[PDB]
């Protein structure tokens, strides 16, 4: 019966742990102990963007490194030009409880979702000057927590019914589902090649997923509490995570182990977002105590601090030319650092 | 004069120092409340400035009343005589504004959002302007046409311009009605409606007594306003008529002069008792400082 | 400013005007969150408040003395709620409904009350408590078959308050029962409070016609107490 | 259930036969990429104020 | 990997006594608040007892308030419950539960149907 099944499972877990333990000859810090530091790094705020009425809950930058989108619970989406602080679009929603947004890589569409369990897709470039809903995807059984386009035809979602799905916009129907997680799925990150992706859940676990097969390829388990954020290192061979135990960590895909830990004893608040830099050297993170931190990714050092918000920091991101960082908080303000 | 100079000297000396301390420190503590809370104090700032200037204009008066001479010329004497009273009436204006604001947001709580404080700036400057106009009547009516006096003439020994009695009555009555009666009626009506809204047949007993403290503070503010400003405005017309040689009896002259001296000294104390009643008793000045 | 500069400026200024009209309607309306279990009668309160007029959430609108309220009810979620609850950190009030004649599930309702009261993003929000189904409680107490102190051992040592209000001439036994169950929730709300939020309890049943007036009065008290704090220095 | 424990076992079996490498090679690879692109990172090395679009 | 393994169950005659223990692994034991829950035949999950980070504040449900006792040992990473006078109504499965986050006062979702930081359970039969 199930007693034997569980005993076999425990044996296989012992085998996996020993297979990983045989591979641990060196530590990253021993390899990098002969390296110069980066010194102190100091950033300043160039623009402050004003206009929302309630807490800002998500944002996303554009491939065109100039334009931006952001979402707020008063029920609005705004599209900004960040060189001039000069609003381009403002869009009113049907439900006020939104939690995610995303640009398409071509600048033709934006998307959003939230507490009603639907994904809605907006078309900006119509012959009409107006902006109207094109699609409403309607099959999930819990709220929508993240979202990322892949092209103008296909989109990937994660929800609070503990599944992720891949969707076909022109037809409207799901094409594949990913089911193995146990708690809510909180984030999601696409690969540079768009053939793999990773996710982390309200369960101290991350999984690597194959888009085209619809299967799980690997599982990574190092944290203590719910994982709130996740992202890929630039060459496609690594990823970093941050959770409610107030730690960030770096995992490697080929070695199949945890590789570096970034923490401190004075930090006892959870982490809301993480983000990498363009050469991979700086890892930037956001926290519940109103500030953001800058770590050297190779040394577990603490090379900088960004301050200036009054309420919880909820979102953060870096552009494709690597020039500037954008942050958003429960203040209802957005800020650009460089 | 033999029973006026000394009272003025002692009173202004005592009023001098704590007014400096309170107003300066209070503007300094205001400075940090906007560096952390993105809120506006506007009527409070204008009160504090008006009180600061009024307490500032005193030392020349003290020196003159002690040494019985003025070695500086008339162009400065006129400006001091103007400055004191302009600041007094600005102070009264801002107290009335604060009273009406509290009435509004406690009597009608659903009709008061943060997009309503639109013209608080437009109010302030507007008032600060009209007063500076209407008070010019103080130095114009104090220098008599032709006299050859310019050395001892400062602050109580100035002549009085010779005027018709009927025009005197008209001007004095309009000044009493615009400067005292209207503000007092507004303040009493609004205190009456505000203390009715802070009581009800529902004590929660799980409370901390927050509505009773507010009730007591509203009553204290109204009482101090009334006591510090009523005697001066009752004694003002009699004193001006004695200065115009309209009342002849020596008894009436001596009594009226002494009484108005006392009343003016008593109305000068608000610049020191304001920083103790409006702020310096809040919880926001005792979580800072 | 050339062509593109001026056109982009004129466009962002029209957007500014429309956002100005939106702000006013947003600020003249009050949001409420409705909570309770399924043996509680929450929907009947929802239906009594309709005469004032496969989804994840439901809304009902009502108006009293020319003021507008929006009430929000959550349906079609899983039973784990430590994440979506955070969306509600700035409602005017929470409304908690409880089936008061069900002795066998009251400890679970008390555990719900504690978790809501002590959370980090919900610690400046007030609660209006409805103690529903009073005719059933009356019938049970009179019938004499079941006992309170089988579930709550301290009822044996309870005496009615002095300021109880048994006006309609009801039995003293029903009055002890009512006030004991109320004092249980008021003990939790007074233990850990800090002065920044309170609780407002009411006794009710299924044929009451006057719950919108009670909600009106309690929100008036809440908003006045908030005014006193934000504007000590005006 | 039998379905749940069976699927758990099948997944563990699928994951238990994946090829692995030593830690030092992967650490050296991350370090080599980092060193290769280190002078084109414009937040690690700030640009002159003429090239910055946010101070022109 | 977070693990909680709980033991001590079995068969008792009414009036007897019993002791249960949990061994924890994979988290820093002392930042967390700990709980005991149970499930009887034909019902749902029910909350039994409660202890906080240091052991100072304790809490019990109404029907066990004079009979059960809860404690913890942070140097050995262990949790304990002791049961003194058992009744036929105590026949159930017992589970050991953890609070979701550290340094926290509220305790959401610990009796839900699926929950990630709960163990496998132990059977207790009284007859
Ligand atoms: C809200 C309110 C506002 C409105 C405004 C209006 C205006 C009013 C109105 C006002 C009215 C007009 C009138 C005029 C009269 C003149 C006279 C004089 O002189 O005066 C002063 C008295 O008093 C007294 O004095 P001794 O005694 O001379 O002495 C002085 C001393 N020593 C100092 O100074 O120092």
């Amino acid at each position: 019966e199930l007693d034997q099944l569980r005993q076999e499972a425990e044996q296989l877990k012992n085998q996996i742990r020993d297979a990983r333990k045989a591979c641990a000859d060196a530590t990253l810090s021993q390899i990098t102990n002969n390296i110069d530091p980066v010194g102190r790094i100091q950033m300043r705020t160039r623009r402050t963007l004003r206009g929302h009425l309630a807490k800002i809950y998500a944002m996303h930058w554009g491939t065109d490194s100039r334009l931006l989108v952001s979402a707020s619970q008063d029920g609005k989406l705004i599209i900004w030009d960040s060189y001039t602080t000069n609003k381009v679009h403002a869009i009113p929603l049907r439900s006020s409880w939104v939690m995610t947004c995303a640009y398409a890589p071509s600048g033709n569409y934006v998307a959003c979702g939230g507490l009603d369990n639907i994904c809605s897709i907006y078309n900006l470039k119509t012959r009409e000057g107006n902006v109207r809903v094109s699609r409403e995807l309607a099959g999930h059984t819990g709220y929508l927590s993240c979202c990322r386009f892949l092209d103008d035809n296909q989109i990937v979602t994660s929800s609070g019914d503990t599944t992720c799905a891949l969707w076909d916009i022109e037809t409207g129907q799901q094409t594949t589902t990913f089911t193995g997680h146990t708690g809510d799925v909180m984030s999601l990150s696409l690969a540079p090649d768009t053939r793999l992706f990773v996710s982390g859940a309200c369960d101290a676990s991350a999984k690597l997923w194959d888009v085209r097969e619809g299967m799980c390829r690997q599982t990574f388990t190092g944290h203590e509490s719910d994982i709130n954020a996740i992202c890929f290192f630039p060459n496609g061979n690594a990823f970093a995570t941050g959770s409610d135990d107030a730690t960030c960590r770096l995992f490697d895909l080929r070695a199949d182990q945890e590789l570096m830990t970034y923490s401190h004893d004075n930090i006892i608040c959870g982490i809301t977002s993480v983000s990498f830099s363009k050469s991979g050297r700086l890892l930037l993170a956001g926290y519940d105590d109103f500030n953001c931190n800058v770590w050297d990714a190779l040394k577990a050092d603490r090379a900088g601090v960004l301050a200036g918000h009054d309420n919880r920091v909820s979102c953060l991101g870096v552009t494709d030319d690597g020039m500037a960082v954008a942050t958003g908080s429960w203040d209802s303000f957005l800020k650009i650092w460089n | 004069t033999d029973f006026r100079y000394f009272i003025y000297a002692v009173t202004y000396t005592v009023i001098l120092v704590p007014g400096l301390i309170g107003n300066i420190l209070a503007l300094w503590v205001f400075y940090g409340y906007m560096k952390e809370t993105k809120r506006a104090v506007i009527f409070m700032i204008n009160l504090a400035i008006a009180d600061l200037l009024q307490v500032l204009s005193l030392p020349l008066r003290i020196f003159y009343y002690l040494n019985h001479d003025w070695p500086f010329g008339p162009g400065l004497c006129m400006f001091c005589f103007y400055l004191k009273y302009v600041n007094m009436y600005a102070s009264i204006y801002f107290l009335v504004c604060i009273s009406v604001r509290r009435f509004w947001f406690l009597m009608y709580p659903f009709r008061f959002h943060d997009c309503k404080q639109k013209y608080d700036l437009y109010i302030s400057i507007a008032g600060w302007l009209i007063i500076c106009l209407a008070c010019v009547l103080f130095p114009l009516l104090r220098t008599s046409d032709d006299t050859s006096g310019n050395r001892t003439k400062c602050f109580v020994d100035l002549p009085t311009r010779n005027v018709n009695l009927a025009q005197s009555v008209v001007m004095m009555t309009i000044g009493e009605l615009i400067g005292f009666v209207t503000p007092l009626l507004i303040v009493l009506y609004c205190t009456w409606k505000t203390v009715l809204s802070l009581q009800d047949k529902y004590p929660m007993a799980q409370d901390l007594g927050e509505k009773q403290k507010a009730l007591k503070m509203i009553l204290t503010c109204a009482g101090v306003f009334l006591i510090c400003f009523a005697p001066y405005h009752f004694s003002f017309p009699l004193d001006f008529l004695v200065k115009s040689n309209e009342i002849k009896s020596c008894l009436a002259r001596r009594v009226i002069l002494i009484f108005h001296s006392v009343a003016l000294c008593l109305a000068s104390l608000n610049s020191c008792l304001d920083p103790v009643i409006y702020y310096f008793s809040t919880n926001e000045f005792r979580r800072r400082l | 400013l050339s062509a593109e500069d001026k056109a982009a400026v004129e466009r962002s200024k029209m957007i500014e005007k429309q956002l100005q009209k939106d702000k006013q309607v947003y600020r003249a309306t009050h949001r409420l969150l409705l909570l309770g279990a399924d043996n509680s009668g929450k929907s009947t309160i929802v239906k009594q408040m309709r005469i004032y007029h496969t989804s994840g959430i439901f809304e009902t609108k009502f108006q009293v003395d020319k003021v507008n309220f929006h009430m929000f009810d959550v349906g079609a979620q899983r039973d784990e709620r430590r994440k979506w609850i955070q969306c509600f950190n700035d409602v005017t009030a929470i409304i908690f409904v409880v089936d008061s004649s069900d002795y066998n599930r009251l400890q679970e309702a008390l555990n719900d009350f504690k978790s809501i009261w002590n959370n980090r993003w919900l610690r400046t929000i007030s609660v209006i408590l409805f103690l529903n189904k009073q005719d059933l409680l009356a019938e049970k107490v009179l019938a004499g078959k079941s006992k309170i102190e089988d579930y709550f051992p301290e009822f044996a040592r309870y005496t009615t308050p002095e300021d109880a209000t048994p006006e309609p001439g009801e039995d003293p036994r029903v009055t002890r029962a009512k006030y004991f169950i109320r004092d249980e929730f008021l003990r939790i709300s007074t233990a850990s409070g800090d002065g920044r939020h309170y609780c407002y309890p009411h006794f009710t049943c299924s044929v009451d016609t006057e719950n919108a007036r009670r909600i009106f009065n309690d929100c008036r008290d809440i908003i006045q107490r908030m005014h006193l704090r934000q504007y000590e220095l005006l | 259930s039998i379905a749940q424990a069976r699927k758990l076992v099948e997944q563990l079996k699928m994951e238990a036969n994946i090829d692995r490498i030593k830690v030092s090679k992967a650490a050296a690879d991350l370090m080599a990429y980092c060193e290769a692109h280190a002078k084109e990172d414009p937040l690690l090395t700030p640009v002159p104020a003429s090239e910055n679009p946010f101070r022109e | 990997q977070v693990q909680l393994q709980e033991s001590g169950g079995g068969l008792v005659q009414p009036g007897g006594s019993l002791r249960l223990s949990c061994a924890a692994s994979g988290f820093t034991f002392s930042n967390y608040k700990m709980n005991w829950v149970r499930q009887a035949p034909g019902k749902g999950l029910e909350w039994v007892s409660d202890i906080s980070q240091s052991g100072a504040s304790i809490s019990y449900t109404g029907s066990v308030k004079g009979r059960f006792t809860i404690s913890r040992d942070n140097a050995k990473n262990t949790l304990y419950l002791q049961m003194n006078s058992l009744k036929p109504e105590d026949t159930a499965v017992y589970y050991c539960a953890r609070c979701p986050a550290p340094f926290t006062r509220d305790c959401f979702d610990v009796t839900s149907t699926t929950y990630a930081y709960r163990g496998q359970g132990t059977q207790v039969t009284v007859s």
